This record gives C-alpha cells, structure tokens and sequence, in this order.
C-alpha cells in the first residue's frame, strides 16, 4: 500500500508572508535563515491548520520550554495581519485523491487580542490549480487582492 | 402508626407557623456581555511573488 | 524538615483537595445541593475525609452537615463568608408531599418512580386547595386557568428541587421523576414528639429555618 | 440527663425505626446491621462468580 | 501529593476572603494593597488552582487581577445588561486627563447621569428602560433609578468605589479599562473611546 503524503503548505497574509507557498518533500524539508527570519511562524502556521481547537494552541519561545505559564497571550494574534488570513494544506490520499484542508483566520476588533477560525476543505479540484491563485484575485496590473 | 399524625397535621396547619428552611447560594459569576463580533476587514492587496 | 507539606497543611486535607472529583463537588455545595446515597462517586468521597472538609469550611464561617439520614449539605453561620437564602412556602408545600410520598409504603411498588400528576393529586388531597389556590392568584376561585397555571407554579418549583438534587428526572421522560431521602429536612419541624413553639424555636436558633 | 434524650431524639432515621424511644432504636438499628450484612454476603458470592 | 508552595499559599488566611471576592468577579486592583501583593507573590500557583475549574486567572497589562471563565466552567457563569456596558464605556470615557483637574479623582452621581444622557443616542435609551416610553418624567426618574442600581453592580465589581457616606460620590480605578477601546500606534483615547461609544 502507498502512504499518503503532504504535497505543499500555503500562507496567505500572515505576519511578513503575503502569498507564499511551501513545497514539502518526501522525506525531509528544512528552513533555513538569520534570526527573525520567520521560521518558527511557518511551523505555527502548519499546526493551526491541523489542530485549529483555540483552546490549546499555545506558542511559547523555545527557551521557556517545558514551563506550563498560562500566558496572558497564547501568541498567535501577533503573527497575523489586518484583514482576512488564511492557511492550508494540500494532501495525496493513499487513494490518489487530492483534497485540501485549511482554515480561514480574522482578527477580532476589540481591546482583547482574540481571534477567528472557520475551517473548509475542497475535494476534486483540478490538478492544475494552485492554492496561491485560487485563494486571491487579479486586480491591476499584477497586484492582486485576497477575498473572503 | 408514629408519621401519619405527626406530618399531616404539619401539613394541614402550616400556615399557623409558617417557616422557611434556609441554604448555601453562592454567588454567580459575573461576565462581560459579549457584544457582536466584529472583525477586522481591509481589501489588502500586494504583489505576487 | 522546612518546605514540608506537614508545615502548612494535613497530608489528609492537602491529598483530598488534590483529588479530581473536589472541583464538581465543591462547586456544587457551594451552590446548595444535597448529596445522598445514590451519587456513589461523591457520597463516598465525602465519607472518606469527612473532618478535613469539615475543617477546611470551617474557615468560610460554614459548617459542613450530615444529617442522620446520610445526607450532606452546608448550613452558613450569621458571620458567613457565603450567602445564604430561603426557600419559597410553595417550595416547602410540595417539599412535606414529596417527603409523605418518599415514607408511602402504598406506592413503594412503583419502584420510586412518581409522576407530576400524582404528586399533584396527593397535594390537593391535603391542603386546602380553595385556600392553598390564593398564592397562584389573589382572585383565583377554582377556575381551569387558574388550575393550569397552580400546576405550571408546581412543574417550576419541582425543577428548582431537582437542581438541589432533592428529585431526579427519568433519562428520557422528564413527566416522570424519582425522590431522594435528602426530602426529610422538610420534616424537621416535626420528627421529635414535643412542643412546635420549642422545635421552631431551637431550629431558628440553630441556624436551620427562617419565619416569613 | 432529659438535655440527652432531647438531643437524640431528633436523630432518628426514618419510620420504621420511630420508636421516639431512642434506647429502644437501638435495636432496630442493630437488626438493620444484620439485614444489610446478610445481603452483602449474597452479593459478594454473586461477584465471585 | 501537592506542590509546596500551593499548600503554603491557600493554607494563608487571606484566601478564602479573595477567593470569595474572585468567584463573584470582582477585580483586584493595586488599591488592595496585601490583596494584590498576595497574587503577585502566589500567582504562579494560583493560576494552576483555577484552572482546575476551567477558569482563567488573568493579569491585566495595567496590574489589576480578575477571573475569566472558559465555555465548559465549573463556576456558575452570569452575564451584564446592555445598560451596564453602556455605564462601564461611560466611566472609561471619564478616565480622562482634565478630570484630575475637573474633580481631583471624585465624582458625584449627576456628573455620570448628565454625561450618559448627553453623549447616548435617544433609542437606545428608550431600548433601556422600555420601548413604550416617550420623553417622559417618569421615564427619566426610572433611568435614574437604573443608573444607581447598576452603578452598585459595578461597585460590587470592584470597578468605582463609593466615598464613605450615604452620599453617592465615588472614584474610578484603573481597573475600568477592562471597557476601554483597542489602542493602535498613536491614536488618541479620547477618540476612539468616542467612536466606540457611538
Ligand atoms: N506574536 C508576535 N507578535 C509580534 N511579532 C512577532 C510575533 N511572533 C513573532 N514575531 C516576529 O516575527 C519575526 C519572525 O519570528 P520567528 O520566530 O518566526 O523567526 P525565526 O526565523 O523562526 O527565528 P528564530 O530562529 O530566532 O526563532 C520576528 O521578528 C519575531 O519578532
Ligand atoms: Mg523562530
């Protein structure tokens, strides 16, 4: 039996990343970059589309690892921008069916820091598409726009 | 035969004597009403890379 | 030795406050239900460190009560550091029935599952309903709108008992219930042969019963 | 003495067991004991197997 | 077994009194004194003795503590009226920097009567007290009743203390911010608290 696999990881929006897509390897993919470079929000981006239960997320620094803190701010907040966000997965069944999942995430407007999750999931989409174009619009010249 | 007398006739004549058991009734936790949520719409735009 | 849990605490108390059912329970007692038999889980909990949650209440001004019949519950001081209140005279009505209904060896058969149309019969079989009907309504003559809405009152106040645990509703039919023996503290007025004035009197005293 | 017999004359259990005689509860009390011991035997035989 | 310093920090006879306080919601501020320094020195333990109950200890960036409970607490929950929130976005308007001026940090029951009837929108009112009313005396002395029965609410809170006299006059604490606006790089209070209130 073949196993499935995760083919790429798609940003939209996020702190630093527009529209960038990642795509994975069969076995290893590495993410390499001065600090501050965005790594570690790339690992929390993949995470929230898997897990998107609000209640656990909790990104901590790598130092501090291991202490149970119950922070006044779980992190994640800071890592999106204005406006609507998004992050998905594309995945090979072991049926060689292709589906993506992600979620769509807002920022709330309010003195809390709080945040909006509606996950999705499309099924039988063309091989052709790409995750980056279906979720954005051309609008002007080369300088396209998300939509909700 | 003991009951029978003894709780009836509290029940036919409470209202000679009529008293009230008391109880613990902590009190409820207050919250914020939650208002409408409103998130945060901007139409962003930017190149693609 | 120093940073020793003896320093500051009972081992007993300390384990007990540890355990993963002290949360639900206290919570709940705070809230005024009654814990009898049935409840296993929390009944025997209780039983187990009776006197370290004595103890530990004690602080609150509060004492945590058992009653002869098996039955648990919290009786606030006047000095309390929680709130205390008074149930309604419709609320001891249907109490002393569902009390005399618990006692029924005539309907023992039942298995313990009444109905809120019996408990109703049994009521109006006692009282004086003309008399009893002036609550519900100050002009109430024995009309059918007035009996529904005596009935409704009823169907309220018995789902006010049900959640200090007085009476549980049946899985699937909520027009069927069954009693507890927590009912009895509705006959504390009576349960000693002797003087009512004495009982009303030692009671108030006590802390258990307020007049009106 | 009757500030004794006062006390415990309240903490009777239920009807059966009435007698406002508490000396005389005792007994009964006893014979509930036994009653209940004889249907944790069977109960526990019935868990074993 | 049970960490150390969690059996030392509720074995200090200053718990059940806060505990009491807390479960009701009330905020603690810098004003209590030993109250707050309590927290601060057992907030590492306390924080995992609450969320035994589904509750959140949190600490407000400005220093006042206060509980917030998730969806499945074991806390009876209770919720404020709109006429409430109304009040409390009114009080974090008067936090304001004339008022050190205006009133050395005291009010009275008139300054926030005339403020709520000046600044609110007339439906919205009428929404409070009743949709049949209409421009009314009566209307007018009830909305008046509301406002200190709802202002003892708050005073339960912990969010304005009254002065010590049958008098209604009171100050505000710092923990009514908990009403405030989103603040963003270099706007001004003033104005989005406004905006909000609009
Ligand atoms: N919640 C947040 N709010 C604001 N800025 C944030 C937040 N989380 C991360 N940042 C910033 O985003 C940038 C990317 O941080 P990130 O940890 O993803 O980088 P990195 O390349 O993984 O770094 P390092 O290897 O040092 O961990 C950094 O400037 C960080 O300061
Ligand atoms: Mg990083």
């Amino acid at each position: 039996i073949e196993r499935g696999k995760f083919r790429s990881l798609t940003l939209v929006n996020w702190n630093g990343f527009f529209a960038r897509t990642f795509d994975l390897d069969e076995l290893v993919t590495t993410l390499s970059g001065g600090n501050g470079a965005g790594k570690s929000t790339t690992m929390a981006a993949f995470v929230t589309a898997l897990i998107p239960d609000l209640t656990l997320l909790h990104f901590r620094n790598t130092t501090e690892a291991g202490a149970t803190s119950g922070s006044r701010d779980k992190g994640l907040h800071g890592k999106l921008r204005a406006g609507v966000c998004y992050s998905t997965l594309d995945v090979i069944n072991s049926r060689h069916q292709r589906v993506v999942v992600g979620v769509r995430l807002q920022q709330v407007a309010g003195r809390d820091r709080k945040v909006d999750i509606k996950p999705f999931m499309i099924q039988g989409l063309p091989t052709a598409i790409q995750p980056t174009q279906l979720l954005t619009e051309n609008v002007g010249e080369r300088q396209a726009r998300v939509l909700p | 035969r003991i009951f029978s007398q003894r709780l009836r006739q509290s029940v036919q004549h409470y209202f000679d004597n009529p008293w009230t058991l008391t109880v613990a009734n902590a009190e409820r936790l207050l919250d914020m009403r939650d208002e409408e949520l409103a998130l945060r719409n901007e139409e962003v735009t930017g190149e693609l890379p | 030795s120093s940073t020793h849990i003896e320093q500051f605490m009972p081992v007993k108390l300390a384990q007990a406050l540890a355990n993963s059912l002290f949360p639900e329970l206290d919570s709940q007692l705070r809230a005024g239900r009654h814990i009898g038999i049935d409840d296993l889980d929390n009944h025997a909990f209780l039983m187990d460190f009776q006197e370290q949650l004595e103890e530990f209440y004690a602080r609150y001004n509060v004492e945590l009560i058992r009653a002869p019949e098996g039955f648990f519950y919290l009786r606030p001081r006047s000095t309390t550091l929680i709130p205390r209140s008074v149930l309604s005279e419709l609320d001891m009505m249907v109490g002393k029935i569902l009390c005399y209904l618990y006692l029924s060896p005539e309907r023992l058969a039942n298995q313990g599952i009444f109905t809120s149309q019996e408990l109703y019969e049994e009521l109006i079989s006692l009282a004086d309903e003309g008399k009893l009907m002036k609550f519900v309504n100050q002009r109430s003559s024995g009309s059918d709108l007035d009996k529904q809405k005596l009935q409704e009152k009823v169907r309220t106040t018995l789902n006010r008992l049900r959640r200090l645990g007085m009476v549980y509703f049946l899985p699937n039919n909520n027009n069927k219930f069954t009693i507890t023996e927590a009912v009895f503290r509705f006959g504390a007025d009576v349960r000693s042969g002797d003087d009512p004035r004495e009982i009303q009197l030692r009671m108030i005293r006590d802390g258990e019963a307020m007049p009106v | 003495f009757i500030a004794v017999y006062q006390h415990l004359r309240e903490r009777i259990r239920q009807d059966i067991i009435r007698t406002d005689d508490p000396v005389d509860a005792i007994e009964q009390m006893e014979i509930e004991l036994a009653r209940l011991t004889e249907e944790l035997t069977a109960r526990e035989q019935k868990l074993a197997i």
